[PDB]
């Protein structure tokens, strides 16, 4: 029964890159094969495009509730 | 003068009808919308001590779906109306069932009728109306949208589907001339209708308080 | 880049041209026409770029 | 009024249309053509002004700027 | 914005003009001088008046021509007005409409020096002939641009700008001037916000505050988009009443008194 | 070398016609504008004689401009300038107003 | 004096600025996809009364906003009669289709009825005839780049039966959402917000403006329709974007 | 044409419904009139 938008803010989409890059770079495992890259950020990148981050973004309502949404379930702007 | 004195009269006559049929009580279509002319043939058109002379050109309209709600429209004779002409308006209205009214006030009330006025208010729902605001139906101005007076269901409704508090709604104080002229009162939701153009059609509410 | 296409008019567009015959084959090279992404008329300023 | 001589009638009109003519507001320059469609009226009566070349309509009133 | 025949003609607008200005006697008086006139029939002036109409003074306030033609007034309601705004306590004998000199003579029937100057006085500073305060003079412009033009449907389709006359006010008062015969009451504005919520309402000063907003921004040439226009103005009109932009209107809301320090104020609100 | 002829022209023309606006004022012939004083209107008609001077000037030297002309190319490219420039530099500069 | 102009106004626009950007610094579009503040107080229901973002609108025209009743009739109308300008327009194979069908007249004429009330309706809101309008999607331009990708040469008989125009539009006026939503209410709302974008879509996507002056194709349609609703899905207003920063 | 037909009785008998509600309106002015007139 979720209402809110079915695609992915710029906001959420720069926030879910930084904090995957950031795990990327404190040695967490990758969901993507690495093509011969090392930057975190475009790893990150690279796995947004492949839809395979383990993240769930909690969107709050103005009333109290919120919805989970999955990154792999929703349609990606850029 | 005698002209202008009918002339400001009818014109008094006009908004009250506009302002009765707006808020929902039945009126004829013939003084919706009458002319000048028959007003004339009706009264005298001799204002200056004559046969129309207020209190008695008031008129009494029930509402639609209930018969049993009427109002009356007073026109005090006193330029600086006191608490004894209200107080006999009152008590000669206390005999019939009916709750609401209109004081059509030559110049603004003293300040110890308004004490009584909002003392009745449980009672005896009465408002005033300056004639000096009578004289023109804001309602048809270009800058006022067309507003409709929302129930209660409807109103529990709109506050349930946003899951949106009434408290959050906008505000909007009973002075507002569109409130008194409207009648609404503390606690209920008014629907605004304004021409978007960036959308066509956008509507907003607007919670009395 | 890529084939874009859009309409503008010179800084030096006479008024008195649409109206009247040579529309589209314009004497003093106005009237900007960009055809998948390729410049025909018009000679581009600021009112273009 | 009525009752007033001709020559005071007279007078009395005259100074009532000077007062009437000077109570008007003069009417805003420009040079007056036709080769300027307005968009807001159709029409092709209109004045321009050059400082940029701001276009107002004559009969629709269409206001705009060409750079 | 005239609503009736007159929005046409001229003729029959500046008569609606004349009535929306205000005209006090400083307006249509030329000179004023007293006398000490023992008997009403002596008329130590040489003026033929009084003898055929009929205290120790009166005051000879003659008119002037020009203007009293220009606001198009007459001696009988000036002296109507003359006699019902100070009771019935003097007596206004006015003059003929026929005679060169607009003379008057006001004279008091029932320290008493002073009285004629201090009356005079007061009244020659204001005394409402004919018109409203607050609005001193009125123009009479053509509408040049469609912001101010007629604009009606015709039956064939097409809007066909028509161009009527329309006023020019210096004042505000609005509300008795849309009472006015003779005057649209739908289009004709005010100019002000402040006013507007004493006689329209809330909705209709967002939209007057909308436009005039709009006015003032694209009139260098510039655009802005509508979107933080309304965004202003649905804040600025969210609370019923206009919240004020600066420390008096905005420290008001109920936000918080960490919010409040930060604009101004700040160790009043903390 | 004749702009500088047509120019010069126009500003005598202009100044002729300030010249008789100032005497017509001065025997009491000019009436005054509706909505303005003798001195408002004396002072509209001055501004509006030497502004149509000036269109008049800049037009002039617009018009007798040459393809080559860097100027002009610059103002109509609208990089940097604009036609009241020209007319400032070449023809005239025009009034220096105050409040 | 003019050296002097400058400076006051460097004194005090900084100051207004100030002012404006510190009263509608916590306005916010919340997910909900409506703007409040703080204190959660709704102050519209959609940002800017349709909830669109400023970025992707651009300046466009209403066609059908005043022309004059009789070119109106000869423009959006479709005339089912002369079956002449259908061979010349439409090819054989829909001339005897639009002409044996009564469905399809019926249709037509609905359309056309709607088009006249969407009409009305922007006389009604738009007065003094201003075609200028802002709107996300150009209709026009899309238009265009279909023509010169799909290669429509509009000079030959053109294969789009205008019952597939109609039952694209309205598929599309429904798929176009912004208050989510069956409850009468919300259907309510989202007639209402998108009601001009939806009038501007009929306007342009008609029976016979499409096989007179576009003389697109199904394919090329279809192109369209999915150009069109990506673009108005990427112009919607990104939820939690400070509006009112934007607006001071 | 038929349904041309059938919708023009159904603005008929709109306009009878606007005939009833004159009548309903008049026959209760004939009462509101005594109140009107002993008001004063």
């Amino acid at each position: 029964k979720r209402i809110t938008t079915p695609y992915m803010t710029k906001y959420e989409r720069a926030r879910v890159l930084g904090t995957r890059a950031l795990q990327i770079a404190m040695c967490a495992p990758v969901m993507v094969e690495l093509e011969g890259e090392t930057d975190p950020l475009l790893i990150a990148m690279k796995e947004l495009k492949a839809r395979k981050i383990p993240i769930i973004i909690r969107r709050y309502l103005p009333d109290g509730s919120y919805e989970d949404w999955g990154v792999d379930e929703l349609i990606i702007s850029d | 003068d005698d002209e202008e004195e009918t002339y400001r009269l009818w014109k008094i006559r006009k908004t009250i009808m506009q302002l009765c049929h707006d808020r929902g009580y039945l009126v004829t279509q013939d003084e919706l919308d009458q002319t000048l002319e028959e007003f004339k043939a009706q009264f005298g058109d001799k204002p200056s001590e004559g046969r129309p002379r207020r209190t008695d050109l008031t008129v009494l309209v029930a509402h639609n779906d209930d018969p049993t709600d009427q109002m009356f429209v007073f026109f005090p004779e006193e330029p600086k109306v006191g608490i004894k002409t209200i107080k006999v308006y009152c008590q000669r209205m206390q005999e019939e069932n009916i709750t609401r009214a209109l004081i059509v006030v030559q110049q603004g009330m003293t300040p110890s009728a308004k004490q009584s006025l909002v003392d009745m208010a449980p009672k005896y729902i009465l408002e005033q109306f300056l004639q000096q605001e009578l004289l023109i139906n804001i309602t048809e101005h270009e800058l006022v949208p067309e507003h409709v007076v929302m129930t209660k269901e409807e109103v529990t409704e709109l506050l349930a589907r946003y899951k949106l508090r009434e408290n959050q709604l906008p505000r909007i104080q009973a002075g507002d001339p569109v409130a008194r002229y409207f009648g609404i009162k503390r606690g209920q939701v008014v629907k605004i209708i304004r021409p978007s153009e960036t959308a066509g059609r956008y509507i907003t509410y607007r919670l009395v308080q | 880049p890529g084939h874009i296409n859009c309409i503008r008019t010179h800084s030096t567009h006479p008024d008195d041209e649409d109206s009247g015959p040579y529309k589209h084959i314009s004497p003093g090279d106005t009237k900007v026409v960009v055809e998948n992404g390729e410049l025909i008329m018009g000679i581009l300023c600021k009112k273009s770029l | 009024e009525e009752m007033a001589s001709d020559e005071l009638k007279e007078m009395r009109k005259n100074l009532t249309k000077e007062a009437i003519r000077e109570h008007q507001m003069a009417k805003t320059g420009g040079t007056q053509t036709d080769l300027f469609t307005c968009g807001k009226c159709k029409k092709k009566n209109c004045t321009y002004t050059q400082v940029t070349t701001f276009v107002v309509c004559n009969e629709c009133g269409n206001r705009w700027k060409f750079c | 914005f005239l609503l009736g025949q007159s929005a046409r003609d001229a003729e029959r607008a500046k008569d609606i003009l004349c009535r929306l200005e205000h005209t006090t006697l400083r307006k249509v008086t030329a000179n004023t001088a007293i006398y000490y006139d023992p008997n009403p029939q002596s008329t130590v002036v040489a003026e033929d008046q009084e003898w055929v109409n009929v205290s120790p003074w009166l005051l000879r306030v003659e008119l002037d021509r020009k203007h009293m033609t220009d606001r198009k007034l007459t001696m009988e309601q000036i002296a109507e007005k003359i006699n019902a705004g100070f009771g019935d306590d003097l007596n206004c004998i006015f003059n003929d409409d026929n005679a060169e000199k607009l003379v008057l003579r006001i004279r008091i029937m029932n320290d008493d020096d002073v009285f004629l100057r201090c009356i005079e006085s007061n009244m020659l500073t204001d005394m409402t002939l004919q018109g409203i305060e607050q609005i001193s003079k009125v123009y009479m412009h053509l509408p040049q641009t469609d912001n101010k033009k007629k604009i009606i449907i015709t039956e064939d389709g097409e809007f066909k700008a028509l161009q009527e006359w329309i006023l020019e006010t210096d004042g505000v008062s609005l509300m008795r001037v849309l009472s006015e015969k003779d005057v649209d009451p739908v289009r004709t504005t005010s100019n002000d916000i402040v006013e507007i919520f004493t006689v329209l309402g809330i909705e209709a000063v967002r939209k007057a505050l909308e436009r005039e907003l709009y006015h003032v921004i694209s009139f260098d040439g510039s655009y802005v988009n509508y979107r933080h226009l309304a965004l202003l103005c649905d804040t600025m009109t969210c609370r019923g009443h206009l919240m004020a932009i600066t420390r008096h209107g905005v420290n008001r809301q109920d936000t918080g008194p960490l919010m409040k320090c930060s604009f101004e104020e700040t160790v009043d609100v903390l | 070398s004749k702009t500088y002829q047509d120019i010069q022209n126009t500003i005598k023309k202009a100044k002729q016609d300030v010249i008789e606006v100032i005497e017509k004022a001065h025997n009491n012939e000019l009436e005054p504008t509706p909505g303005n004083t003798l001195r408002q209107t004396f002072e509209n008609q001055v501004n509006r004689i030497l502004n149509d001077a000036r269109d008049k000037t800049g037009s002039s030297a617009q018009k007798s401009l040459s393809e080559y002309n860097n100027f002009k190319s610059m103002v109509v490219s609208g990089a940097k300038g604009s036609k009241i420039n020209i007319s400032q530099v070449i023809a005239v500069v025009g009034q220096q107003n105050v409040e | 004096e003019g050296l002097i102009d400058t400076a006051v106004k460097t004194a005090e626009t900084g100051y207004i600025q100030r002012r404006l950007i510190k009263s509608m610094e916590s306005v916010m579009v919340k997910y909900d996809a409506t703007v409040r503040n703080s204190i959660n107080q709704v102050v519209q229901l959609r940002y800017g009364e349709d909830g669109l973002a400023g970025e992707s609108v651009e300046f466009q025209n209403l066609a059908t906003l005043k022309p004059s009743n009789k070119a109106f009739e000869k423009k959006f109308r479709f005339d089912y009669t002369n079956e002449r300008a259908l061979r010349r327009t439409l090819q054989e194979d829909l001339v005897k289709d639009v002409l044996s069908n009564a469905h399809i007249q019926n249709e037509l004429e609905r359309e056309f009825e709607r088009m006249r009330e969407d009409r009305e309706v922007l006389r009604v809101i738009f007065p003094t005839g201003d075609s200028k309008v802002v709107l996300p999607c150009n209709l026009l331009r899309m238009i265009w780049n279909a023509q010169k990708i799909f290669h429509i040469n509009p000079r030959l008989p053109s294969d789009l039966h205008p019952i597939k125009v109609v039952e694209g539009v309205k598929e599309l006026s429904k798929k176009l959402v912004i208050v989510n939503g069956d409850d009468p209410l919300s259907r309510q709302a989202q007639e209402n917000a998108t009601l001009l974008f939806n009038i501007h879509l009929r306007s342009t996507l008609c029976s016979r403006r499409m096989a007179e002056e576009f003389r697109l194709s199904g394919e090329a349609f279809d192109w369209l329709l999915g150009e069109i609703e990506s673009k108005f899905n990427q112009a919607i207003a990104h939820p939690g974007e400070m509006v009112g920063a934007l607006a001071a | 044409r038929q349904k041309l037909l059938k919708e023009q009785e159904e603005k008929r008998l709109r306009e009878k419904e606007e005939q009833k509600k004159l009548l309903e309106q008049r026959a209760q002015y004939v009462e509101k009139t005594k109140n009107i007139l002993m008001f004063t």
